RNA sequence: CGACGACGUUGAUAGGCCGGGUGUGUAAGCGCAGCGAUGCGUUGAGCUAACCGGUACUAAUGAACCGUGAGGCUUAACCU
RNA sequence: UAACAGGCUGAUACCGCCCAAGAGUUCAUAUCGACGGCGGUGUUUGGCACCUCGAUGUCGGCUCAUCACAUCCUGGGGCUGAAGUAGGUCCCAAGGGUAUGGCUGUUCGCCAUUUAAAGUGGUACGCGAGCUGGGUUUAGAACGUCGUGAGACAGUUCGGUCCCUAUCUGCCGUGGGCGCUGGAGAACUGAGGGGGGCUGCUCCUAGUACGAGAGGACCGGAGUGGACGCAUCACUGGUGUUCGGGUUGUCAUGCCAAUGGCACUGCCCGGUAGCUAAAUGCGGAAGAGAUAAGUGCUGAAAGCAUCUAAGCACGAAACUUGCCCC
RNA sequence: GACCUGCACGAAUGGCGUAAUGAUGGCCAGGCUGUCUCCACCCGAGACUCAGUGAAAUUGAACUCGCUGUGAAGAUGCAGUG
RNA sequence: GAAUACCAAGGCGCUUGAGAGAACUCGGGUGAAGGAACUAGGCAAAAUGGUGCCGUAACUUCGGGAGAAGGCACGCUGAUAU
RNA sequence: GUCGAGUCGGCCUGCGCGGAAGAUGUAACGGGGCUAA
RNA sequence: CCGACUAAUGUUGAAAAAUUAGCGGAUGACUUGUGGCUGGGGGUGAAAGGCCAAUCAAACCGGGAGAUAGCUGGUUCUCCC
RNA sequence: GAGGGGAGUGAAAAAGAACCUGAAACCGUGUACGUACAAGCAGUGGGAGCACGCUUAGGCGUGUGACUGCGUACCUUUUGUA
């Protein structure tokens, strides 16, 4: 349940440690962003010599939130933490190699198989 | 189509073989007996009146019992009327029952919703606070402005406002028949629909559709 | 009432084993990817039980690949194939959240030997 | 906020039409001590529905 | 909205009304008889009747249950000595009210309150 | 607040009471181990609101009160 | 007899039109339109001093709106210098919809990032007996500047009391009276009124039609969303000073043990019912009628031509219904 | 922080610095949060009902509606109409 | 500690009560996810908070800055020591 | 070259037509209504 | 104990300046009791035109006094020209 | 008790000490008529019905006022004021 100003953790090895939302994108007015959804970023924190920089503008696609996922039998997925995956701005594919923590079925789509693909568990 | 007069058992869920659940309310809906029919001769227009349940004998008034006697049918604990289609025709004591929802995908269910008594513009409207704090001086559900000024020099009718909210009929529209249980005298559809906890519900075939 | 009692005895699982807050247990889950369905296990500490009929629930945290991770389960949902106790914990409280704030060595539970 | 003119005797009167008060429709007779009472209160003597609930 | 809420609020805190039915249940158990206001009277019937439901089954811990409640041995004692054998064959209705007027002070509506077989 | 709905002994309306559920999480007392804090057994114990299923134990009193006694004129269509 | 708001006016402003030099390869009129001409609005800057000086609170924000249409989006259409995609321009259309942030008292504006779109105006530049009080506009102080000085400056700077219990109209709700022609208990009909009406993206049709290619549809269908609304509590959760527990200090119940009071529920951990959103069901429609701009059929006046005069057919979120509530 | 183009700084109506100090003015960050997205529930005191007591400002008189117009030019009271 | 909490001696419950458990106001408690996005401005609220020890930068008028910052321990029982 | 009664486009003039968008409500005959009213 | 920086409340108040939560000084140019002195163009002022009995760019009371008011208000029975 | 009803005094107690006369505003009880489909300075012109009463037995007198034409208080100040 992301929105602007939320701080997120980075579950790839772009060399961004920690982005914040500044807008959600996909409709007038939408207030959250959950996981699958694509949001804008900014880059508050990166290691030295990762493929982006701090004050970078692009775009992130959330792969785990606190408040979680629900499922079809009412169960629900919440993680410690929220974090995403850094997307390119225009091509929206990932710009790291490796991806880092779990992550949950809702991401099997044709956008983001690379993700379930690289990510060393899918829930 | 008809309908059928039900009461609100509660919720529950049906898991499916496929890991879904799905939340529905539990109509209890006993055969409604027809009391009376109306015709264009001598009505105006088409339609039976039902009831279902039952009512304690000395509850039912003189005049209650005599229509009930008319149609040879035990007393019911209301009577609700269906308007009827073209091709619809009914007996008086003829008996209603749940399997006629057998072949019904969806319906649209009508009950009085829970009460909520006398009602802020916050709740009542969604009406938007104004600031906690920042000096605010005893304003902070309060509804603001409620019009210009000596043009046009009044409040406009149906201005949102606070009032009575709640206990009032609500119809809820197209909800899926989840199930239909003939030997139990339930209806299983899917979603929640208005009303209290034994409350009664007016179940009838989604006009939609 | 009667009438939904019986609704939801008659969906009820029959098989469900005996585990308190504190047990590790091991949850199998169908997942379903594509026509394909096999059964993936979830591991962890029960936090939380919600004893509630068909309604019941039960909350199992663990630590993933690096990310701490819960599961509210549905108990009686086909979705859940089969679930074991791994480990007897012995703790006091009904509810682990405190464990929320720990990690490593402070997460420990100590083991029920009954 | 204040009255712009003084409301008349006539308004204040049919204000007023809803103040009458409601005598009590019936009062009950105990049937042992045939004393007069408000309908499921104890009679002045201490009797209810013909038991002598209190004494003195 | 109160929706299937019970208990009665009485313009006090949840301390004072407390303390407050400690005592008249403590008084009602002395007396066997006393006039309250009628709603305190039908609050007061949900705090002596389990105390006495209590009393029917004589054990230490149900006598520091019942101290714990009342804070008075005299009433404890009264309790599981003669009110439970009293009521030992009585299931529940232990008190009996009997409304019986108007207050004088305040025109607040007053009842009796009795033990049943007083 | 009025109002609206249920019920008044031919009664489940409310309280209580009984059974259950739920929540908390192994009461008190006693015993054992330990110098002791404390641990262990009895014991998932004890307690458990507004919940579910029941139950006339308590309170819903016989009455009384209001409301009447066949319901305007004319004309037309009929029944005699 | 000025400052605010109203009023009168409409030079100015904004909008529309007429003539057509010329631009537009050609070609005034796809688009634009010189020199001039004619109007509309009340809408800017103003003019006036009619109302109020025994007081009509004046910026901006907030809350809550309501109307106009000169339409921002969505809908319908003509022309195009309209291949397609996407545009331009004009006509019809007011049903619904119509950003969040950084800076600054700002309105505005610029900037960042959204969106189908981020409309333009009227409503005392709507709304302070609804909120605010950052700005303007008292008394303190200082700078620059002016002044011999007191002081002064739509120059700047730091600080600086926002009252009202609603009688009437109005509006949201809710009862009481009488009436409706003997009295009574019910179920209705439906005059009439209100609500609702938004839209993205993806896939198929189809890599088709179009096109040298790059690109890339109409018409129709399917799914899934944003925002909004109604209901509800099965689920996930919040609350849960009325349930259970842990614990600090102290006082008491003779003392031990066990309990109770007080300390924000002393402090906390959990949590039943209810209430509830972040939870999950459902909705906007389809269809019908009459139309707008527009398109036509047949057809004379006018032997031709002509959608019109007679007659006949299509045509949009506007209108009347259909849906929900009274 | 610089630059100097100081409309209109400048040396005891002191100039430029300055550690410490300040319920002093401005700006930024960590923590923190119902300030806010966007409000929900709860505990209390009022508000509401009954009994007792019992004010106020204001007030030409009132049988005290809407709209469009008129009109000392912004109308419950005029015209028409709903 | 003359702070504070609970008490003693002692003194008091504040000269309207009784109900109810709407909006709204006042004074408080808690809050999913987010965390200054609020606003003129973090106004208000939330937060920090003790003692001992470890450790502490620029700058400085050599006093300071400094409780800078940051961190560790902390109850109870037994022994050392009836 | 083909049909058999008019055909054409200038002027002057009476009455009408377009040009003609606004904000609470028809709201630019006082209303109803009027083809004469 | 002396103060009074911020906010909420209160604003026909519980109060003609307070209450509540916070806030500053707290061995000093500190704070307090009792008594004394300074008097109105005068006092006193770590200076705000501050304070001098809820009164201050000239206190209060009485007097000149019915100041003056080219201003505002008001101005009382009837009929005829 | 307060207060009152009688009895008594007195020319009078409706002169009773809240005391001669005892106005008006203002507030009641009783009777007549009107009034719950009706829009505004509340009157005025017209006017039915009802009630009570009148020496000719006839209309009239008194009270009320359905319905209907017209109708925006007063003073002051003003060019001009609902
Ligand atoms: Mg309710
Ligand atoms: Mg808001
Ligand atoms: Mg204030
Ligand atoms: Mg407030
Ligand atoms: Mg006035
Ligand atoms: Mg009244
Ligand atoms: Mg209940
Ligand atoms: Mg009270
Ligand atoms: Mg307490
Ligand atoms: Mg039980
Ligand atoms: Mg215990
Ligand atoms: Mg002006
Ligand atoms: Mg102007
Ligand atoms: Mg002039
Ligand atoms: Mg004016
Ligand atoms: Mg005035
Ligand atoms: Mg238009
Ligand atoms: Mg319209
Ligand atoms: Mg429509
Ligand atoms: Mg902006
Ligand atoms: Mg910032
Ligand atoms: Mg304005
Ligand atoms: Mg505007
Ligand atoms: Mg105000
Ligand atoms: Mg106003
Ligand atoms: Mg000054
Ligand atoms: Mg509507
Ligand atoms: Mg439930
Ligand atoms: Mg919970
Ligand atoms: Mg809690
Ligand atoms: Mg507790
Ligand atoms: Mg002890
Ligand atoms: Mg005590
Ligand atoms: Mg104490
Ligand atoms: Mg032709
Ligand atoms: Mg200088
Ligand atoms: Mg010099
Ligand atoms: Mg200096
Ligand atoms: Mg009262
Ligand atoms: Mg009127
Ligand atoms: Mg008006
Ligand atoms: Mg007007
Ligand atoms: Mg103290
Ligand atoms: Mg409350
Ligand atoms: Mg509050
Ligand atoms: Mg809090
Ligand atoms: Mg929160
Ligand atoms: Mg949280
Ligand atoms: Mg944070
Ligand atoms: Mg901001
Ligand atoms: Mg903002
Ligand atoms: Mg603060
Ligand atoms: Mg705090
Ligand atoms: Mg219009
Ligand atoms: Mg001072
Ligand atoms: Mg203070
Ligand atoms: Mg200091
Ligand atoms: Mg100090
Ligand atoms: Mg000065
Ligand atoms: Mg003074
Ligand atoms: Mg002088
Ligand atoms: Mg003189
Ligand atoms: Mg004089
Ligand atoms: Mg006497
Ligand atoms: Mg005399
Ligand atoms: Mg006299
Ligand atoms: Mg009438
Ligand atoms: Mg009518
Ligand atoms: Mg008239
Ligand atoms: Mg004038
Ligand atoms: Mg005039």
């Amino acid at each position: 349940m992301i929105q602007e100003q939320t701080m997120l953790n980075v579950a790839d090895n772009s060399g961004a440690r920690r982005v914040m939302c500044i807008k959600v994108l996909g409709g007038s007015h939408r207030r959250y962003a959950g996981v699958g959804d694509i949001i804008k970023i900014t880059i508050k924190e990166a290691i030295p010599r990762g493929k982006v920089k701090k004050g970078d503008v692009l775009k992130a696609v959330v792969v785990r939130t606190k408040k979680g996922v629900r499922r079809p039998d009412g169960s629900v997925i919440r993680f410690d933490g929220n974090a995403c995956v850094l997307l390119n701005n225009n091509s929206e594919q990932p710009i790291g190699t490796r991806i880092f923590g779990p992550v949950t079925r809702e991401l099997r789509s044709e956008k983001f198989m690379k993700i379930i693909s690289l990510a060393p568990e899918v829930l | 189509m008809i309908g059928l007069v039900g009461k609100k058992v509660g919720m529950t869920r049906i898991f499916t073989e496929d890991g879904v659940s799905i939340p529905v309310t539990v109509i209890e809906v006993e055969a409604n007996r027809v009391t009376q029919v109306k015709d264009l001769a001598n009505d105006g227009y088409r339609a039976i009146q039902v009831t279902t349940g039952a009512k304690k004998a000395n509850r039912v008034t003189k005049p209650e019992a005599g229509h009930f006697a008319k149609a040879g049918v035990e007393a019911g604990r209301g009577l609700w009327e269906f308007r009827l289609a073209e091709g619809e025709e009914f007996t008086v004591g003829q008996s209603i029952s749940v399997e006629l929802f057998a072949d019904v995908k969806k319906v649209d269910v009508t009950g009085t919703s829970k009460g909520k008594g006398f009602a802020g513009t916050v709740k009542r409207w969604n009406f938007r606070t104004q600031d906690a704090t920042h000096g605010n001086s005893l304003s902070h559900r309060v509804p603001g402005s409620i019009g210009q000024n000596q043009t046009p020099g009044k409040v406009f009718k149906g201005k949102k406002m606070a009032g009575q909210m709640g206990n009032e009929r609500v119809t809820v529209q197209s909800l899926d028949v989840v199930r239909v249980d003939a030997e139990r005298n339930l209806l299983l559809v899917k979603g929640a629909v208005p009303g209290a906890t034994g409350s009664d519900l007016i179940v009838k075939p989604a006009v939609k559709a | 009432s009667n009438i939904i009692k019986q609704l939801e005895q008659e969906q009820m699982k029959q098989d469900v084993p005996s585990f308190r807050p504190g047990d590790t247990v091991e949850v199998k889950v169908w997942v379903v990817e594509g026509s394909k369905k096999r059964l993936q296990a979830f591991e962890g500490v029960v936090i939380a039980i919600r004893n509630r009929g068909l309604h019941s629930a039960f909350t199992v945290r663990k630590i993933s690949n690096g990310e701490g991770v819960e599961r509210v389960f549905q108990t009686h949902s086909p979705v859940v194939d089969s679930i074991s106790v791994k480990r007897r914990g012995a703790v006091r409280k009904a509810k682990l959240y405190y464990l929320r704030e720990r990690t490593g060595k402070a997460a420990r539970i100590k083991e029920r030997l009954n | 906020a204040v009255q712009q003119n003084k409301p008349t005797r006539s308004k204040r009167g049919m204000r007023r039409s809803h103040d009458a008060l409601t005598a009590v429709t019936s009062l009950s007779v105990d049937k042992t001590s045939g004393e007069k009472h408000l309908r499921h209160h104890i009679t002045a003597d201490g009797y209810y529905r013909g038991r002598k609930v209190i004494a003195k | 909205m109160r929706h299937r809420k019970s208990g009665r609020q009485l313009n006090r805190n949840s301390s004072h009304r407390q303390a407050m039915f400690r005592n008249m249940a403590g008084s009602l158990v002395r007396h066997e008889i006393i006039k309250t206001t009628l709603p305190k009277a039908k609050e007061l019937r949900r705090v002596v009747e389990p105390l006495i439901t209590l009393a029917k089954t004589d054990s230490v811990a149900n006598r520091r249950l019942a101290f714990a409640r009342t804070r008075d041995n005299e009433i404890v004692a009264k309790l599981f000595n003669e009110l439970g054998p009293r009521f030992a064959s009585r299931a529940g209705g232990y008190t009996r009210i009997l409304k019986c007027g108007f207050r004088a002070g305040d025109n607040a509506p007053m009842a009796y309150i009795e033990l049943v077989d007083r």
